[PDB]
């Protein structure tokens, strides 16, 4: 009765590893990177039933953007000074001039020998340093001598984090899942079909997301195993926090020759007086954040139990500090001031964070390499916007005392999983057979 | 032997359709393009963008239901508005550059007809049996 | 099959006479070619191989040579011990191929 | 050096299985060499059955005794045999067993005389 | 499953023409090659060239009008200079690679004509209608 | 009558040259080369009849091995240390303490003012050398100063020659000749088709072949012309040969910061007393080798000729020694006591080999480049098989007195080759006429 029949187009699909394209300054590396135009793309097409199942624990996007960002930033800066001969021993003495009491001993004042562009002749120069970059002798040293030749970022070359459009090439298809409040993993009931993402910034960060999209209704708490301490614990908020940060003191920026067109950039004295680098976090918003998060956090907690905040204890920067880049410098914020509470379980204007910076920066984990941050002229100003926590579990034995959660480190992916767990990539596979009451 | 035909009027040219389609797939480099690799990339670009240009075309071939033969009647009627000319007008007495020029603005509404043209061939082929 | 001939059948000879056999092949085996004494009631031993080269223990007096399709075994001052029965065999292709086998006998 | 040895039924009847087995002392059946069978038929000349090698199998048969023959080693006690079916009057002969090298043979044993009769 | 066809006669071989016309489109390494990136170019040379010769041949049998199928009729008479020889001396006496070679030399004369078969044929068919 | 009618999909082919894939531990190079895998290979087609024509010593595939091997190993070790700064007037003693007579020599102890991290500093450090890298002067300098400046081999890169496969592209396929015994050239009668070869282990050396394949029945000699004493005489053996080589001393071995992240590696003081290399080869089983040999070398020489094998004359150690790497070390060793015989045309336990070895390694030919094998601590032992040989004739006046050939080096396509011999890429080419009785 009936014989099998081909159909070719038919509207079918598997799940995808595949490269996307990437779409969009002068000196930015992501305007430079991909010029594939992106604006006009009311191309979102609604796709009735399907409920797509995602995980966005496995998205294969995310391990795209982490290897793509980071060979990026490593073929942008490959090319540029290479401040090998900056290794050497160094005369320093500290800083103090026109200081505050918790600059002392911040910043060092050194000198070296450095070379000139003669292969015969050396000068005499010196750098002020931040601390955390140099390390002392038994004179004292950089302390990435250690491990690695640095190089010194290119001046030129631009890492605002502007933001950049993925889009599926021929043959696949990007699945949105618009299901408000979606944890992460599951049958999503209403998916869209696009070819290119939304824009995302690819902006660095620990502990606290930055600058990144809202929640569209409320609070968003998700994981991969709510329940394992061994998982981070992802938090979107479904409104900003506002957070000020400066980097006082008016600095300025020597330019030397150590070689035949090796130009370095040292860090020359300071305009007016040296202040601590730090950020303002509004009071009263941020208390009302973490209260909305805890009211969210109960949801799998038992009852009444009472929830902490707690001090991101842990060895090192990258692990216990709030690290970002913004004006160019590299930030290390002391964010314990912002986890420290008791929610009771019942219960009825600015927060100062100190802030250190440095510029010898490994920036993705790493023995050798980092880029030696140039200095920055003047003084720095900037406002994000908090979208977002990485909050991990203490998991001990429960005799009610739930956990004090700290905020935390770990690797980019989970910067971007954030967003990115919206997507889905798929193969379309249009050829394919039924049975049809027909011959030839 | 190729483009001599671009000038002819668009009739006597229509018997060179075979002349110039034929031409559309058209040691030493060997080792120099796999050192200063770059070379190598711009020659396999152009090679890919030939071999996706000529499936672009055999693709509305296909769509059109003229996937075989340089010509085919695709029976979506002639608007006189497209062109309000004679065949003796331009058949007879245009080129194909010229003619391509003349038309080249309904380049767009003519292919979406003939795609539905096809659709419609199809799906009455299917409904018979 | 590459079929092999011997010719003669049989040679009279006293001792010390120079006597030779002829061996040929029904195809070219350029130098594939093994040449044996055989003795009655027993295996043959070797004598010569890739028609010229004398095998171990084989006496001095025991010579040849050949090409293509003729080749010849020639035994100098032939003595007592060496009236036997002569062979040859080709083994360029397979099966492996004897002749007929030349006897010599003594006047 | 080498010393080969064959033993096994001097009479077989006609559409039996004939059995020979050829010892070999003085050197391994493991060695890169051609385990050769070889027949003479009485009155006749000397005709090449097959071979096999010792490291390799790989065997060599005259083609008109391939459904019947077959060659094979048993390296526990050193020996190599022939094991041919289906016997007729045409294959009496005095079977031998020789070490095959290069371009001939370089050892051979005794023989065994078989007859093939009821 | 490929090429045991290869020393068949030609007709037996006929029944195998899908067995090798369906060859021809026939991680870890996905990081080596983005890495030491010549041997990404020699991997993407490769698979374009089997693209293009794939599209070649199409191409030709789309120009002698026997795209689709893999035999076809072309109305073009054998001249038997060509090949002086019955069918049944070929057909079931020659294998493939004997016949490649006993004509190897008249292919650009054949392919020439099978164009040119095709070319009329188109013509006629326009002229009709 | 009869009418051009198209077939397509025509078994038939024509001689090709293209790339094959490679087909196949973590730190081994060909490993991680090629990830292709290859395993369930059943794909072996008996061809019947075709009889194809084969030439191995014109044979591509040889020569696309040595353009991948060269590539791949100075792919893998050029990201490694870069020792220029080794290339110091060295100051040295001899090694005499628990020595042996014929290591007497044989080691230098140098001292060296070598870099430290730091532009600014050096260190004295030294080493143990063998004699064979380093050169007096008129105080000595390491040799290869006068053409290059060397790398270090990486102590993480593998060259353990795994075997490995070939495999056509799509449109090729590889003829495989089955003729027992095929010497090479010619009407092989019994192929089949493949899509890949079956592994072979990519093997350096010189003189002797070592862990090959072994011939199916018989001792193959083969050559492009065997009256011509300009080519090499390659033989294919049926049974292996065992040879046990080993490196004594118990040697340590240091590591010397001698930049930002370049590491150095010493030879340290070694432990015990201090032997010579060497390899032991059995007795009986080469003498029964090469008597195979010779009876079949025979086929092309006069009758009762009188051969010999001799030692092997020449200008250099990759032409006179026996090289080879195993256990990661480089091998010089003396094959003389192995090339030494009579053979009389009528005739009725273990040869040791004293060996040497090098760090200072150009691998092939060239002028400059070289890796300097980094040192291996403990002891080393190696057993290998030693499947064939090359050899070459003297070619003087015919006076009787036949050659008294001797084993020789040359470049790496005659140790592939030799393996190689089976293989022919052919085009497949589907598209092709015929007369046919039939109209449109
Ligand atoms: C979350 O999102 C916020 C909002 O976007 C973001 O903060 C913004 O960061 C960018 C980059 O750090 C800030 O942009 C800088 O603004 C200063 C100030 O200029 C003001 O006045 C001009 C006058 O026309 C206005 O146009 C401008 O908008 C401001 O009002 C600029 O000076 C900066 O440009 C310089 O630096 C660039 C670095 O790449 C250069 O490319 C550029 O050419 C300029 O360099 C020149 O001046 C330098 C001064 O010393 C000199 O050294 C150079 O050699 C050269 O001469 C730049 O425009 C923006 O204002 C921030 N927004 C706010 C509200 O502060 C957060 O960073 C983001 N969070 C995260 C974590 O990403
Ligand atoms: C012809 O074919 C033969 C047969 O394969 C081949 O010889 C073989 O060569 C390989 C490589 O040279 C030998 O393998 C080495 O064996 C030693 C000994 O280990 C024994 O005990 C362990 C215990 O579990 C067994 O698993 C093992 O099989 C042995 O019995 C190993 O120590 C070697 O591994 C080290 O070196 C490797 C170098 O690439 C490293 O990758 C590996 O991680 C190990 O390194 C570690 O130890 C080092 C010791 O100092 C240390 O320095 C490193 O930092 C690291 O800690 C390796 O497995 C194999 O045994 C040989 N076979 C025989 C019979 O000897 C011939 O070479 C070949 N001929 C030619 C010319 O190619
Ligand atoms: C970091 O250390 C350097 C090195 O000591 C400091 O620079 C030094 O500053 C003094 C005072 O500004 C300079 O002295 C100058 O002497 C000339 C002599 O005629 C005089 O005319 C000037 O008015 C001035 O007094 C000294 O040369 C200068 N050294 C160098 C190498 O430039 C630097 O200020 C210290 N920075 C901080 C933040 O402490
Ligand atoms: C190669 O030459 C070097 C350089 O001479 C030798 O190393 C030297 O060995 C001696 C004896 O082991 C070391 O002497 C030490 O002196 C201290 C002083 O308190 C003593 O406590 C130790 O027990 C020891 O006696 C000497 O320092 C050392 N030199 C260096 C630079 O390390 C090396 O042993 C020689 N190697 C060979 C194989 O000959
Ligand atoms: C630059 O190099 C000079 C030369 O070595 C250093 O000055 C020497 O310092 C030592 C320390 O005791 C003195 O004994 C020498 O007499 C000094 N020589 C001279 C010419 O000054 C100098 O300190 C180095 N400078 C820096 C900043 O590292
Ligand atoms: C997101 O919410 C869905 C509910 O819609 C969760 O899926 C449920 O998980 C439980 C676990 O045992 C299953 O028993 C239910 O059958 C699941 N529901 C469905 C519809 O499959 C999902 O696990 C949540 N994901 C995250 C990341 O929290
Ligand atoms: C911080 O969040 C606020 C609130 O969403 C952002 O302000 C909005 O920016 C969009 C951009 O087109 C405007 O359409 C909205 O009207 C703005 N909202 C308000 C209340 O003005 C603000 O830009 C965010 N800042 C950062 C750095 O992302
Ligand atoms: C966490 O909260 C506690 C309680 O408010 C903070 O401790 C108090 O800090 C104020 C600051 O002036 C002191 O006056 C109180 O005496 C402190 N309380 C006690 C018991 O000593 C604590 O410093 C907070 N931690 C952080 C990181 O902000
Ligand atoms: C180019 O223009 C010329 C005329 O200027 C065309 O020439 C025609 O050639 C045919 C050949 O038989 C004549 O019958 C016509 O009468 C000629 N035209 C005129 C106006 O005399 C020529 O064909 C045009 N283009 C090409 C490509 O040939
Ligand atoms: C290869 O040659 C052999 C003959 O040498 C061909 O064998 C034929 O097989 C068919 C099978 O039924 C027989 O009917 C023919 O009589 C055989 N030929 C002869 C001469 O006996 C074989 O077909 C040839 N090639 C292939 C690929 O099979
Ligand atoms: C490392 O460098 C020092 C400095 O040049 C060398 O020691 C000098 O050797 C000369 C040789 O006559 C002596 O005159 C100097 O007095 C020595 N100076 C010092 C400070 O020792 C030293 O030998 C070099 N070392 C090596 C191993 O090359
Ligand atoms: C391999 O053996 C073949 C024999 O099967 C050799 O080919 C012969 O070479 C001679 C040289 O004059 C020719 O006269 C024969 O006609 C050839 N025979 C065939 C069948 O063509 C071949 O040369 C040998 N090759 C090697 C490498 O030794
Ligand atoms: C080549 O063979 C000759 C002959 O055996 C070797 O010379 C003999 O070596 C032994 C070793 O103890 C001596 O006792 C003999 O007196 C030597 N013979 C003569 C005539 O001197 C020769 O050394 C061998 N060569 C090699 C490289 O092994
Ligand atoms: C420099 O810092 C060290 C750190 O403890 C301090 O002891 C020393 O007194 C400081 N020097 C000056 C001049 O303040
Ligand atoms: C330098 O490396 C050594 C290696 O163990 C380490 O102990 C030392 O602490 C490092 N220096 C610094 C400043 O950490
Ligand atoms: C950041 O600066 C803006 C500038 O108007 C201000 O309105 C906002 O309150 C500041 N935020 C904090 C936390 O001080
Ligand atoms: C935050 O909540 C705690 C809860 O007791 C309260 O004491 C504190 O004053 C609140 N801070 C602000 C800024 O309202
Ligand atoms: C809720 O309270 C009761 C009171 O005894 C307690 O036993 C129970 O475990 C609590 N639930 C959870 C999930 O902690
Ligand atoms: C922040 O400063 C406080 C001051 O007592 C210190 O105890 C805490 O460990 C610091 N935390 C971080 C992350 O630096
Ligand atoms: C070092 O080797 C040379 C080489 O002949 C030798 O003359 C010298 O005596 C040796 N030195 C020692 C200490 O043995
Ligand atoms: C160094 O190069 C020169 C160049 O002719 C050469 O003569 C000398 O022998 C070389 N050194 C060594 C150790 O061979
Ligand atoms: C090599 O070592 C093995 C280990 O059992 C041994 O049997 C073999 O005889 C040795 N070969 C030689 C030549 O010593
Ligand atoms: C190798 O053959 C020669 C030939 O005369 C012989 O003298 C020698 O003893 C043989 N060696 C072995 C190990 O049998
Ligand atoms: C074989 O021996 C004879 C004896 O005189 C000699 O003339 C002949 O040249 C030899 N053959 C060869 C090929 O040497």
């Amino acid at each position: 009765n009936l014989w099998v029949t081909v159909y070719y187009g038919v509207p079918v699909w598997k799940d995808a590893e595949t490269t996307l394209f990437c779409a969009s300054k002068k000196h930015n590396v992501w305007a430079t990177h991909c010029c594939v135009p992106t604006d006009p793309n009311p191309q979102e097409i609604h796709l009735e039933n399907v409920t797509e199942e995602f995980n966005m624990w496995k998205n294969n996007m995310v391990e795209q953007m982490h290897t793509d960002i980071i060979s990026l930033w490593d073929q942008s800066l490959k090319p540029c000074v290479k401040l090998t001969p900056l290794c050497v021993t160094l005369q320093c003495t500290n800083v103090t001039n026109n200081i505050t009491d918790d600059m002392r001993g911040e910043l060092k004042n050194c000198s070296f020998n450095m070379t000139t562009e003669l292969r015969d002749k050396k000068q005499k120069v010196y750098s002020l340093f931040y601390r955390l970059d140099v390390v002392q002798i038994n004179e004292y040293r950089l302390i990435n001598c250690n491990t690695s030749a640095i190089t010194q970022a290119c001046p030129k070359v631009s890492f605002e984090p502007i933001p950049i459009h993925y889009c599926a090439p021929a043959g696949f298809a990007i699945l949105k899942c618009k299901d408000k409040k979606f944890n992460g993993t599951g049958p999503c009931p209403s998916v869209s079909t696009v070819q290119c993402t939304h824009g995302i910034k690819p902006v660095v960060s620990t502990q606290l997301l930055l600058n990144g999209s809202l929640a569209e209704e409320e609070v968003m708490i998700r994981s991969e195993n709510i329940t394992n301490n061994a998982k981070n614990i992802l938090v979107q908020f479904n409104t900003p926090v506002q957070i000020n940060c400066t980097r006082p003191n008016n600095n300025t920026r020597k330019s030397i020759r150590i070689g035949p067109g090796q130009w370095f950039y040292a860090t020359g004295d300071i305009i007016g007086d040296i202040r601590q680098a730090h950020c303002n976090v509004s009071k009263a918003t941020w208390n009302e954040t973490l209260g909305k998060v805890v009211k969210q956090l109960r949801k799998h907690f038992g009852n009444n139990t009472i929830i902490r905040f707690a001090n991101s204890s842990g060895g090192d920067l990258e692990v216990t500090t709030h690290s970002f880049n913004c004006g160019g410098e590299f930030f290390y914020c002391n964010t314990s001031g912002l986890f420290n509470s008791t929610w009771i379980s019942n219960t009825s204007d600015s927060i100062t964070l100190p802030c250190r910076i440095k510029q010898i920066i490994n920036m993705w984990q790493r023995i050798g390499q980092a880029m030696y941050a140039p200095p920055i002229q003047g003084v720095i100003r900037c406002v994000s916007n908090i979208t977002g926590l990485i909050l991990t579990r203490d998991g001990g034995s429960t005799n009610s005392t739930t956990e004090t959660f700290r905020p935390g480190g770990g690797d980019m992916r989970d910067n971007w999983r954030s967003e990115l767990y919206k997507y889905k990539v798929v193969k379309i596979e249009p050829l394919g057979v039924a049975p049809t009451r027909c011959k030839r | 032997g190729f483009l001599g035909a671009a000038g002819s009027t668009m009739g006597a040219a229509s018997m060179t359709l075979t002349v110039q389609a034929r031409n559309l797939l058209s040691p030493e480099c060997q080792q120099h393009l796999l050192k200063l690799t770059v070379w190598g990339i711009k020659q396999l670009q152009a090679r890919v963008l030939a071999v996706e240009r000529y499936l672009r075309d055999q693709q509305l071939l296909g769509i059109w239901g003229c996937s075989g033969k340089l010509i085919c009647c695709t029976n979506v009627p002639w608007n006189s508005s497209w062109s309000n000319r004679n065949l003796s007008e331009i058949w007879d007495n245009m080129t194909w550059l010229q003619w391509d020029k003349e038309i080249s603005n309904y380049t767009q509404i003519i292919y979406g007809l003939l795609e539905e043209s096809q659709n419609q061939q199809e799906k009455n082929e299917q409904d018979l049996l | 099959d590459i079929v092999m001939t011997q010719s003669p059948s049989s040679l009279s000879a006293s001792v010390g006479d120079t006597v030779t056999i002829t061996c040929r092949a029904s195809q070219d085996i350029t130098n594939d070619l093994a040449w044996y004494q055989q003795k009655p009631g027993k295996a043959p031993k070797a004598l010569i191989y890739y028609a010229s080269n004398l095998e171990s223990g084989v006496p001095s007096r025991f010579s040849g040579s050949g090409a293509g399709t003729d080749f010849t075994l020639t035994i100098s001052s032939l003595q007592p011990e060496d009236f036997a029965l002569y062979y040859c065999q080709q083994h360029n292709n397979y099966p492996l191929t004897f002749g007929p086998g030349t006897k010599v006998d003594i006047k | 050096q080498v010393q080969l040895q064959e033993s096994g039924p001097a009479v077989v009847q006609p559409s039996e299985t004939l059995s020979l087995t050829c010892a070999v002392s003085g050197g391994s059946i493991s060695g890169g060499y051609g385990w050769t069978w070889i027949r003479q038929a009485p009155g006749k000349a000397l005709e090449w059955i097959g071979n096999i090698y010792g490291h390799s199998g790989s065997t060599n048969y005259k083609s008109s005794l391939k459904r019947r023959l077959t060659i094979s080693t048993d390296t526990s006690k050193n020996q190599f045999s022939l094991k041919l079916t289906s016997v007729t009057a045409a294959d009496t002969a005095v079977y031998y067993c020789a070490r095959w090298s290069t371009a001939d043979f370089d050892y051979w044993g005794q023989g065994v005389l078989v007859t093939v009769s009821s």
